């Protein structure tokens, strides 16, 4: 199977700082099918960066996915008090059909 | 439906062992091949023209590379769709799933033998798009042929 | 498997090694060796830091009138050399036709896409595709953009004749097909 | 665009009830549906998926394979999940998503519903 | 009807504010866009291919005009229907109503949103023709929709 | 308004100024000044009775090998000069590349369509259409016929650069697209 | 269906006495002519464009050969289907029945005036093929038009 | 006769001798004589087997700068010369432009499709088809194959001007339509 | 080709009757119809016009707008003119003509009917 | 509105002489939609020229329309006894839909 | 592919019986089928030939033209030959063949039936 | 009418030797429509060559049709004991529709 490993597990950064997440897959992954979702408590997961580099609708400039064909990073231009939540990396294809990471928490 | 060949399956073309990578024999019905006569938007039909030309040239003309190359630059280029060639080059430069002309996929009816026009199996990152990556694209193709055969079946 | 019950999914993959006699072929071996072949005659394109030709000459006055002269291969070399943007600098291209075809493209910088390297790599991009020597859009951020031209770290580009001995998995005649569209499309007034 | 949740409740192991996400406001038959859940204290996990149009291909996670059943009805724009023989491990909040798999569009889940609660004890 | 775009209206293309001259949003359904992705007889479709290419080129490649021009000459000309380009030049030289590819007209269904393939608005003597100059042509196009939509309505 | 009750008539007009960065543009202002632009780099095409260059010199041996040399604009000039019917006489074409692109066509007779003026106006006709410099069929009777070549009363046609500052209304790349077909279509054996 | 001509048979095109070899007047209905104004897979349609362009050029432009030849190479050459032109050259080099663009055969309805798209009368060994040499091919066209006319007749 | 009872078989044959004013024409009277014409101006292509021009000179510097110079015909000659595969040797092509257009191709060997004769006959093959001067596949057995190039037993090929006098049955413009796509297609680097 | 006139007569002001030009010998539903009249001692003037096929667009001269009605029925191949609330100025001879408005050919009226006389006093 | 002015009002020329008419419009007029008609007594109007330069069917070589925009003409190569009638010019488009001239009369 | 023969026998001059070659295993309506006989001591000779997709065109040899009749029925996939007024010269063995006449294929008879014996005296 | 003349009438060659037949037509004949058939007693006629040079299915390499547009031939690479039968030449078109030769016999 394919496992998506998210490092570091948690981030403790002050508002206005710049953050960089990371998603790692066991196999070699087609970057066309890598998406990032922001999950914030009551709110349903919110798509941010589909295609590993393209922002979704109504996504600020801050969210900007990146990464080569093996490493899948997500960075924040200047993290704000409104974007403290759980960040997931997702892959489509392989086994299982939809692969989700263990999650990464960003806290003050 | 009139048929077109530069050489010698009833009503359609058929593919020999030495022109298919991993199959002894695979070929298609009359309806699908007839489309490649009129249509020029499918990368599969460019294979049919190149396969057909190569079969005819090998049987009728003795081997020679200087004169076969010069006839290719002058004459045979018109058998390749010019818009398709440059489109897939643009899809390559932007790193989106493009067609490198090798593998094609199609649907075959279980009994009647009706066969869709094969569509290219796209590649990216040096890897073919995996069978489930265009699953919803296959579903509409199956529904496209349901109407196409039902229209002919009802009118009899 | 089976779609809608009464249709099934299957695939056909063409083997293009049997087209070798009638139409040409274009390939890249690893990342730096590339081969264009017609029948059994072929060409070797190598991206190296090693210089083979040192003399400052690319002369064809005597090359055409020699005891041996491959017309099939000289057709390909002429087609490729005429797909380079603008005018090729003879201060940067050396040739040697004593025994076989051997042309050296210097490609030393002496701004990323406006140099002689960027023009030569445009000829490479059309014939051999964009599989190698390119960086995709989404590698340096979601707003980072890639250059127009393919870029290389190597210095020299060598084209030499080489008998075809199955160095590749045949790709078809589309590499040379795209070259003929771009031949002398941007050739300068001179 | 909107997916509307439905179903949910509390039930002991042995019997189960189906979920429903009757999406409306868009072309239902043109998109493939998904089911996603999140166990309390655990991250997001995939549950099921059914393709567009006829829905011939239905994919399940190996953990819940054999007792879950994902189905859809494009006639009236409703998505189901028939659960059988629920277990205390299945207690979680369940989501319904929307996705389309083709060449033009990269893979993503775009329009989600709201949580559906399922307690098993 | 499969639809492809080099860049990223469900099932069809949509036009942005900065590419439409005097409107905020005008764009078309799935049925009409598919015809431009299969045929090359309509002059409107050559515009969509140019708009689509320009949008993708700007987002993925940094600005550079020396290299954008060269890729235009070698590659992008294939996205323009050559026969249509030479025809309108012939209609221009003979002083008959021709098209410089700027203004197009179409019919939009009041309820269903169905939209015809836009047809060029023709210019002669340095002036656009009024709608009354080709009124009978519009009446003919409206009947094409009626048969085309009723064909799908009966079969359901 | 409304056709057949359930359809309505509406029009779409494309603003072609946003296609400025990727694909070229060719348009005319007022029958005397014509503009070809790529991105922000443009060209001045003026029909004048005023002569700018007096010397009989057009050498590109040294112009190409200079630090100041626009590759984008020199591509257009080379394309336009190669679409001229027959062979252009260097007795009638003068050049100046000291302070940018500047070339001169005499177009002076010193029979109407068989002259150097008619050949040059054929290049102008393809790139810029037939909006100007043409007479329609029926101006001189119901059986009066018009020459193929576009005719002008001016003598000199000058080409110089300009920096694009909205001299004109954008027309699209179709003008330069038609030039590509006609480039060297009627060259002579030489 | 809209029909265009460079020049000015209601709804279609008609052929003149000094324009056909051995006939005072032959021409075709609206249905068949429209296909040539939208498609390019038939060789008969390349004749119509050359015929139509020549008629307009003679009436509007005074005679001149060096200017008419240049416009043919640069502009008018694009009116000839390149794939069809360079396929029949391949069929001529292989000594198989090809078309030299002279004689075309078609079926015309006895009463309604309905007319098929004319197909070329192929030649080989310097001799035309007898009508019996492709009799079954003619039988395809007859049954094609039964369905085509029954399609429009039933729908009303 | 009548098919299905309500359709009748009929044929149309185009008299394309009226396309002579606008589009050119390429004919072949018999094996030795072939004709290319535009309007009333024409060319004489004779596979004569005896020489007409003996001097070893082909210069076009003087020919262009003469009062007598046909632009229509010299366009045709320049189109045919650049359709010859490879590069034409001036050791084998003699020219004379004192009165009209006359150029001589030597076509003597001094192994059959690789000669100068095979290249010239490739230009002949495209313009005039394979109606004459070719041997079909099934003449020397059911497994006997034919050469790629058309073969001639003659020695010289002369091109001369000739006012049109209905020397053939008009063939249409397709003769030179294929020539335009052959022009400089296989040109060498030079 | 031929347009056959009909109608005609004299009526006092207020009373009115319709005109008719039942053309035959060609395809009626493709061509657009017009109405032209000529007052005594006066030149030709345009009256009405109805487009082809469904006749969605009907155009009138401002002089006779509001009381002149133009209509056609392609089924019977006939063109009418329901002209009401007559006036002494309306006394003239009326014509029916034929025209097609497309890009293919210029605009003209080529096939005309014969005179129809109308007297109002 | 658009008004078509035909000058001169009347013509009196001997048989076998050229007769040049005129048709002036207050607007800028597309030459493609200008037609001339001959109206003679009981005969219905007969189309002579359409598109300002194209002779209709069964029109002798004598009739010849001409003229650019805003300045239209009509000339008779050699007027015969049967071509004495009222000559009209029209335009299609603008206001009204069809605009007719006042009429030019040709007599002996 | 297989053509199955039928009919046959002997009959005195004056009356005759039809022949049948009910081919099966392929598409009947696409192929044109012929009749070939061979008199004892004589070579092969052509008898009749009917085209396909309706059998509009039927050609007979002038030796037997007028009394023979070739017909086909694409519904039941069978080819007939209605002989009338047989003559002692017609004693021979008769064959049925299959052919297709188009641009793609050359002319040749491909699949034959077996011998059918006809005796008349 | 067209007549197909086959010469010589009878062949008597030893096994393992080349046998060359000939078919002659009165008129000029398109080589595309010329076929050869082998007829062996009880067996139905068996197609050997069509198009005058194309071997059919199941036809050994020995059989080889040839001939120009006037004189037709048929050769046997090395005749075997089982290829002794009657060889016919055929032509489609002209009068009658199907033309057959008189037949050439090959014997020991
Ligand atoms: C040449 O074409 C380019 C691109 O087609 C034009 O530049 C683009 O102009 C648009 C609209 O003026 C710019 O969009 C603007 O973006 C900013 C934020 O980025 C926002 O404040 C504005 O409301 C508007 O949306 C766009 O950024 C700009 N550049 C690109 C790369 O698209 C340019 O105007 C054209 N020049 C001429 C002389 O026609
Ligand atoms: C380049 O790709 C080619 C595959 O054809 C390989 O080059 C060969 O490498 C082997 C082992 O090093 C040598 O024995 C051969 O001589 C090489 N070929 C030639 C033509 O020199 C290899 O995979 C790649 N070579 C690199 C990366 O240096
Ligand atoms: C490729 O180009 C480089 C740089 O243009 C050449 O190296 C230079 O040669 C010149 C010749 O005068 C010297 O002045 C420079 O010092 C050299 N080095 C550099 C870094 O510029 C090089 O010679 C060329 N290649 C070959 C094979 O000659
Ligand atoms: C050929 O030479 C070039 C430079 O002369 C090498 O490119 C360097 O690659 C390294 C990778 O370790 C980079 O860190 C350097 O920055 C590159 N150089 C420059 C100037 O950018 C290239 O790797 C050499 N290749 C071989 C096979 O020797
Ligand atoms: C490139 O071609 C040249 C010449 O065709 C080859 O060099 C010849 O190789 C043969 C081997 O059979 C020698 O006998 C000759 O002496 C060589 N020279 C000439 C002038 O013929 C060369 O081998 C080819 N390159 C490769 C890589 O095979
Ligand atoms: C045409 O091109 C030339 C060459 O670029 C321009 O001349 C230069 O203009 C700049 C202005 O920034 C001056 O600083 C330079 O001294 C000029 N000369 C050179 C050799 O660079 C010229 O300006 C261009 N024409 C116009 C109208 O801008
Ligand atoms: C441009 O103009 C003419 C075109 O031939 C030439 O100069 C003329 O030469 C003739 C004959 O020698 C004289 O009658 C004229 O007076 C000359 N000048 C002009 C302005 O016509 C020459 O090719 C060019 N001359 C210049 C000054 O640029
Ligand atoms: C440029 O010069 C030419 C001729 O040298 C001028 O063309 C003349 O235009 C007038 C307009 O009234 C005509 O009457 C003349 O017949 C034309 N000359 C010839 C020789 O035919 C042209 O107008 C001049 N333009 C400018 C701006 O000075
Ligand atoms: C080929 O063209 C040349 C030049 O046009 C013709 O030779 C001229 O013929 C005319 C007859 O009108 C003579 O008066 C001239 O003296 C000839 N020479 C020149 C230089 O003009 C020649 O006749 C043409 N060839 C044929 C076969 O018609
Ligand atoms: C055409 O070419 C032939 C062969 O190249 C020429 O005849 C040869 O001339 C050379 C010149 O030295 C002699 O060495 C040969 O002996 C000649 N004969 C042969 C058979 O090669 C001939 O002269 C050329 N024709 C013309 C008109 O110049
Ligand atoms: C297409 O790309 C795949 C992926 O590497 C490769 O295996 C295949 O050979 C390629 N096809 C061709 C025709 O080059
Ligand atoms: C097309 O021509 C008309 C003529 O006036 C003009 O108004 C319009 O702007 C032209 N379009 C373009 C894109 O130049």
């Amino acid at each position: 199977d394919i496992v998506l490993t998210q490092s570091p597990g948690t981030l403790s950064l002050s508002p206005g700082e710049r953050a960089t997440l990371s998603c790692r897959a066991s196999q070699s992954v087609i970057s066309y099918y890598v998406a990032w979702y922001q999950h914030k408590g009551g709110q349903a997961p919110r798509l941010l960066i589909y295609g590993a580099s393209s922002r979704a609708t109504g996504v600020p400039d801050r969210f900007s996915g990146s990464g080569s064909g093996t490493d899948f990073t997500l960075t924040i231009s200047s993290l704000e008090p409104e974007d403290f939540a759980l960040y997931y990396c997702q892959y489509y294809g392989s086994s299982p059909l939809w692969a989700f990471g263990q999650g990464t928490k960003v806290e003050i | 439906t009139f048929t077109w060949t530069l050489s010698d399956n009833p009503g359609g073309y058929c593919l020999t062992k030495w022109m298919i990578l991993a199959a002894e024999l695979k070929c298609f019905g009359n309806t699908a091949v007839a489309k490649c006569n009129v249509n020029h938007d499918e990368e599969f039909c460019d294979m049919l023209r190149l396969i057909d030309y190569n079969k005819a040239a090998l049987s009728k003309f003795k081997p020679d590379v200087e004169s076969a190359l010069h006839l290719f630059k002058t004459t045979v280029n018109s058998l390749i769709s010019d818009q398709l060639l440059m489109r897939n080059h643009l899809r390559d430069l932007m790193c989106v799933p493009y067609c490198n002309y090798s593998k094609f996929w199609y649907l075959e009816h279980a009994k009647t033998g009706e066969t869709s026009v094969p569509k290219c199996w796209l590649v990216t990152n040096g890897a073919y798009l995996n069978e489930t990556h265009f699953s919803d694209q296959i579903e509409q193709e199956a529904d496209n042929m349901i109407t196409e055969m039902l229209r002919k079946d009802y009118i009899k | 498997d089976i779609y809608k019950g009464v249709y099934q999914f299957k695939s056909v993959e063409f083997d293009m090694s049997h087209l070798n006699l009638t139409m040409p072929n274009a390939c890249s071996a690893n990342n730096s060796h590339h081969y264009i072949s017609m029948g059994t005659s072929g060409l070797e394109l190598t991206f190296t830091n090693d210089s083979i030709i040192s003399h400052n000459f690319c002369n064809l006055t005597s090359a055409f009138n020699k005891k041996t002269f491959d017309h099939t291969l000289m057709s390909i070399v002429s087609s490729l050399h005429l797909s380079i943007r603008g005018n090729s600098n003879y201060k940067a291209v050396s040739c040697d036709f004593n025994n076989g075809i051997t042309i050296q493209y210097n490609l030393t910088f002496s701004s990323q896409c406006r140099t002689f390297r960027g023009r030569v790599l445009d000829m490479f991009r059309t014939a051999f595709g964009g599989k190698y020597m390119r960086s995709c859009w989404g590698w340096t951020g979601s707003d980072g953009k890639t250059t127009w031209c393919s870029q290389t770290s190597y210095q020299y580009l060598i084209i030499q004749n080489r008998t075809w001995e199955n160095h590749c998995t045949y790709a078809g005649p589309f590499g040379m097909s795209r070259i003929l569209l771009s031949q002398e499309k941007t050739k300068f007034l001179t | 665009v909107q997916l509307v949740q439905s179903g949910g409740g509390l039930v002991r192991p042995g019997g189960s009830l189906r979920l429903s996400c009757a999406a409306a406001g868009f072309t239902f038959k043109r998109y493939s549906m998904n089911w996603v859940r999140q166990a309390p204290g655990r991250g997001l996990e995939w549950v099921s998926s059914i393709t567009s149009r006829g829905g011939s291909k239905t994919y399940y996670a190996d953990v819940v394979k054999g007792r879950f059943t994902v189905s859809r009805d494009n006639a009236k724009q409703s998505l189901y999940l028939q659960m059988n023989s629920l277990r205390a491990e299945d207690t979680a909040i369940y989501f319904c998503a929307r996705s389309l798999h083709s060449t033009s569009q990269p893979s993503y889940m775009d329009v989600w519903g709201r949580k559906i609660t399922v307690i098993v004890s």
